[PDB]
This record gives structure tokens, sequence and C-alpha cells, in this order.
RNA sequence: CGUGAGUGAUGAAGGUCUUCGGAUCGUAAAACUCUGUUAUUAGGGAGAACAUAUGUGCACAUCUUGACGUACCUAAUCAGAAAGCCACGGCUAACUACGUGCCAGCAGCCGCGGUAAUACGUAGGUGGCAAGCGUUAUCCGGAAUUAUUGGGCGUAAAGCGCGCGUAGGCGGUUUUUUAAGUCUGAUGUGAAAGCCCACGGCUCAACCGUGGAGGGUCAUUGGAAACUGGA
């Protein structure tokens, strides 16, 4: 019903006094299995009520991505922290692969027509945030017609 | 023209489609240096370079000796993205993928001299024939029955479109049009229309 | 007036986001078509016919939803006084194929976009007031 | 064409890491068959195309050539060898044992050297790519970075302390003008190591006709004034 990615859980070797307290800061993207991005970072000892906890708190992160023909509507990109990311179009019925940064933005938009880009670095808290920066300033075909005022066959 | 290993194409590459069992007896995890570890998202270019170099151990041609075949799949008219799978399946080896000679396409590029190469006249030992509507990829006179062109001649049954081949014969001379869409789909089709524009 | 339709981009826009049934945009001797050439769909819905006396004040008569829902998302300036977007023979946009009415003006006064490559031609669309 | 496996014995005689646990450099492999695509002599043979008794209005007759003369190739089917160098903890697809131990190496980014540097040097290697590989100076991915799409008028990249003055850069004046103007008009031409809509073959290379199509034309007012700075 919906398709949540649980990427890692981030641990932390807490050295205060306590000997070793553990905690696990279970990261899942909350998507709505349809085309929103979604992030949440949760901090319970738990990881299952952890995870569900950042899907509870932090549920309106999302943005509706929606589709022209079966090829994204405008190549944007993402200036938000280190990470950046890249919109590339595709055919409607093609496939994804793996090899560079996450994997829970294009593949919740079930559309196999999109490629995910996020260079700047490994580091997975601020590469997901440009990814929201680009979906967010995503140009659609009567979006744009609007901001001229005039025909949507009259901008392109 | 590799010289390798033919092991590594469904490792490092997401699109082999060259064998049935093939990770069965090998570990179907990640990459090789972290194996053991998770995977990756593929990039929007690296995308397009990893279908580019998945298609570089598949096609005998690699950078540079393809120039045809990316030409073929760019400038040419029609459905630039999936232009890499209409205008790409004139080769040597879908001869040998059709009548029943090689089971893989690097097999298929040699077997252009120990199986069936008399395309009705004029031979060719490339990788790729110019097999069009009239041309008949045949066996010679002397090579008329061979061990590579006759080895799995009721082992290959079913065979692929716009292809013949009988017994003590295979020759392929049926319909010259091809299908865009009957071939392995896991790579994208705009993203390498516009990469390779550039 | 240094911009001809300086107020008339910063009244109907004003009028889209604080709900602005009726406007008050300064009229002109060309603000009249071309503050009203979105009225064959209905973005800028319509209005009778301009009425005052030598350039006085023309209304957009601007209809919205049940919760107040704005069609038109900002409006923005394109074609203003210095440039000229004369669209030719090169080559004409398209999105939706077929929608609304833009600015398109040749010889037959207002057109719609719906014949604007049959005609070939991409002018400015204007009109005096009463 | 590109240099041998149709076949194929843990494919070893024992080593590659070996707490030996197995796999294997190893469906490497024997020793042949196989695979033809190496010789063995060979005789070989387009820019530029019409002629020379005296019988012939930009048409042409007895009689006018060689500085040569072994692509793709299924064929003789002798056996003529794709190795390589680089990162290897990596960044960035990549390693095991020894030897080193701020001695030396490594050494773009990282850094690794004062002890357990698989980062070092040898051996077994691995990722890459392609008859090779590391190097030096030269455009653009990198990224807008005198901002032009690609700069502020405050910390950022930004307070001329200069309070008094026309750099013509530029700052409502109603109406009002004789036509600065937006879209029509001579079109024949419309050619082009030009993206020619096709057009030719050299397998891997240089084998070139299409001026109307063909855009890369060479109808866009003479013109419809209540209107940047100046009334």
């Amino acid at each position: 019903e919906f398709e949540e990615r649980v990427v890692t859980i981030n641990r932390v070797a807490k050295v205060v006094k306590g000997g070793r307290r553990f905690r696990f800061t279970a990261l899942v993207v909350v998507g709505d299995k349809n085309g929103r991005v979604g992030f949440g970072t949760g901090k319970a000892q738990e990881v299952p009520e952890a995870i569900k906890k950042a899907v509870e708190a932090a549920k309106k992160d999302l943005v509706v991505v929606p589709r022209v023909e079966g090829t994204t509507p405008h190549t944007i990109t993402g200036r938000y922290g280190s990470g950046s990311v890249f919109m590339k179009p595709a055919a409607p019925g093609t496939g994804v692969i793996a090899g560079g940064p996450v994997r829970a933005v294009l593949e919740l938009a079930g559309i196999t027509d999109i490629l995910s880009k996020s260079l700047g670095s490994n580091t997975p808290i601020n590469m997901v945030r440009a990814t929201i920066d680009g979906l967010q300033n995503l140009k659609n075909a009567e979006d744009v017609a609007k901001l001229r005022g005039k025909t949507v066959e009259e901008l392109y | 023209r590799f010289r390798g290993s033919n092991w590594k194409k469904s490792r490092r590459l997401g699109i082999s489609l060259s064998g049935t069992g093939k990770e069965l007896e090998k570990r179907p995890y990640a990459p090789g240096q972290h194996g053991p570890n998770q995977r990756k998202k593929l990039s929007e270019y690296g995308l397009q370079l990893r279908e580019k170099q998945k298609l570089r151990y598949l096609y005998g041609m690699t950078e540079r000796q393809f120039r045809n075949t990316f030409d073929i799949a760019g400038k040419k008219f029609g459905v630039h993205g999936e232009n890499f799978m209409i205008l790409l399946a004139s080769r040597l080896d879908a001869v040998v993928y059709s009548l029943g000679l090689a089971r893989t396409r690097r097999q298929a590029r040699q077997l252009v001299n120990h199986g069936h190469i008399l395309v009705d006249g004029k031979r060719v030992d490339i990788p790729s024939y110019s097999v069009k509507p009239g041309q008949t990829i045949s066996v010679r006179e002397k090579s008329q029955k061979l061990n590579i062109i006759v080895e799995s001649v009721e082992i290959n049954n079913f065979v692929p479109e716009y292809l013949n081949f009988d017994a003590d014969s295979l020759t392929g001379t049926f319909v010259r049009l091809p299908e865009r869409s009957e071939l392995p789909a896991e790579i994208n089709e705009q993203l390498i229309v516009e990469y390779y524009s550039r | 007036m240094t911009d001809p339709i300086a107020d008339m981009l910063t009244r109907v826009r004003n009028a889209n986001m604080v709900r602005h049934e009726k406007l008050e945009l300064p009229a002109s001797n060309i603000k009249k078509e071309i503050a009203e050439i979105l009225k064959s769909e209905g973005f800028i819905k319509n209005v009778e016919y301009v009425e005052d006396d030598k350039q006085g004040v023309l209304r957009l008569f601007l209809k919205y939803g049940q919760n107040d829902e704005r069609v038109i998302t900002g409006l923005k300036r394109i074609s203003k006084p210095g440039l000229r977007v004369y669209a030719k023979a090169s080559e004409m946009p398209k999105v939706l194929n077929g929608l609304g009415i833009a600015l398109v003006s040749t010889s037959e006064g207002v057109i719609t976009d719906k014949e604007a490559r049959k005609r070939n031609v991409g002018g400015e669309i204007i009109a005096y007031v009463w």
C-alpha cells in the first residue's frame, strides 16, 4: 500500500557517563508509492518503532510529481546542501540500474522513464534535501502555461 | 574483441541477457570490492553509460569500432529512443541466434567461418552481415555440413522472427523488417537518445 | 506612463491572489484586448465591453471556484516595450495541442492560436477603449 | 582476415591465501583431433578519353599506351601468437602472503613511513580498456567564475562622509499630430569543403552527379498614431 524505503540505520557510539549507549537512527523514505520523494529519520531504541516514528511525524515533506506522456516534464537540478541530483528523461517502457546515490526518489514514481541523479557526496542527509529542491522547482505543462497566462501551445 | 572473462558481463552491468543461469553458482548481491555490502542507484548519465558498458560486452564492436551501430541508432530517422534496439540487429550474430549456431554473441561473431556464412553469394567473416530481403545466409559447398553449424539443429527448435533455418541448410532469408521491441528492455531509450546526441 | 501594461500586470495578478471579482486596470489606447486576450478560454474569464472615456479604467471581471480557486497561478510579463517577440515561420510552440487563446495579431485583428501556424504570424494583440 | 582447440582425466607431477575447509592460475590442462584466414611455386596484368591513307563541318579513317602487371577473402587447411601497463585502504569499477618499518618507497585527491604503511617492494593476483603502455605542453565535463541566461544596490559579492549643481544615460503632464510603428508589397533569385529531403562503392580508407525541389530566398507594407527622456 505504501513503498517505504528503509536505506540504513545509522548507529552512534555515545561516549557519555554510561558504558556505551546505543542509539539507532533508522533512516526510511516516506514515499506514498506514486511519485513523491519522502524522507524521515528516527532516534528510538527499537528500529521498527523508530522507522514508523519518522513516518508519522514526517509524511508531509513529499511533493506531487506529475508525468507528461511517459517522460520527465523538465530536466530539473538540485542546489540544496552538498549532495546534488538531476532529472534525466527516458522512454516510458524502460528501467533503472544500480551504482551512484539514493534510489528511493524516482523508484517511488512508478514510470520507469526517469534516471536518479545525485553526485555531491555519500552523506545521505544533504543529498536527499537537494532532490526535494528540484522536485518542488519542477516545471509542468500547465504550471508554466499559467506563468505566461496565454495558451498551453504558445510557450514551447 | 574484449579478450577477457565473459562472466563479468552479468556483474558489472545490469542487463546481460546472454545466459539462463549465471547467479545460481555465483553471488547475486552487489559489485566485487563491496560485494557483501548494499547496492547503489544508477546515476542519470551513469545509467546511459552502464547500458553502453552492458552492450560493450554483448556487442562485438566496442568504442569506435561500433561507429555505424551508434550512427544508425542516432541520426537515422525514426523512433530515436528505440533506435538502439531497432537499427542494431543487422549483425551476423542475429543469424546464428535465430538459426541455432551460437547461443552467445561473442561466439556468433566467430561463427562466421565455422558455421553458415555464404549469404547467397558473397560471404563475410565480420560481426555484422548485410542480410536484406534477398540474402540467404547459408553455408558453402565444402562447408555445407559443419559441426558448429549443425550443432543444435534439433536442440534449438523455437526460432526468432525475420529468420529462416532448416535441416542440412540453415539459410536465413525470411522477412527483412524486424521488431524494435523484440529485444531485452532493461536500459533507458530516451536517455541513450539524448546522451549520444550531446 | 513609462510602461503600457505596468499596472495591468500588477492588478489581475494581485486581484487573482486576494480574490478580487471586479478589477480596476487603468484603461489606455491599447489596454483593452491585451488584458482580455484570454476571453476565448477562461483564464481571465470574460467581460461585456470596455466602457469609460478617453483612457479612464477597464475591469477584468475575474471569477473563482466554491472555495476561491484561482485558475491562473500568477501572471508574469513577456512581450513588453523595447524588444519584439515576432514569431514568423521559424518554429511555433506546443504543449497540450489547443486549449486557450494568446498573443498572435497580424492583419485580422484579434485571432486565436488555433490557426496561428496556418497564418504563420506571431504579433501582439491590442484594442482601443470605448 | 586479426595466431589452434570439434574433443577433453582435480585438468596433474601440489602449489595459489591455506586457522590446509574447499574450490582452483584449472571445462588452464593431456595428445591428438580440431580450427584456416601462415607458405609452396606460380603463368598472371576518372579529375583525364577522341584522333595519325589524304576519303571526311564543337562531329573525325591505313596508322597514336605503361616508373606497375598480392582488399573483404570461408583455399591451399604449414602452425605464423593481444599482450600489456596502470589504481588497488581508497577516492573510482580493483589483494594476498612475505620484505620493510619518518631509512627508502608510495606520493592529482587523499595521504600512507617513529612496527604490525596488501598505499611501500617483490612473488600469486585483481578493475579498466584496448596490439601496447605510463609521461609533457594545448579547448571544453568540471561549475558561470565582470554574471550575458551568468551581479548587488545591507552581514554575503557590495554603504560615494563629498548634504549645493545639465554625463542627454535617463525622470505623470489630459486632449492632441501630418502616418518613428507591430502584420500584407516588385521575386527574377532561390548557389554553395553549406546539415542536401535522398542521393556511391571501396568490409576497417580518399573513391561524388542532383542549382527548379533546397531551406542556407531574394513578399513582411506605401501602411492603421488618442504613445520611452522632450507637451
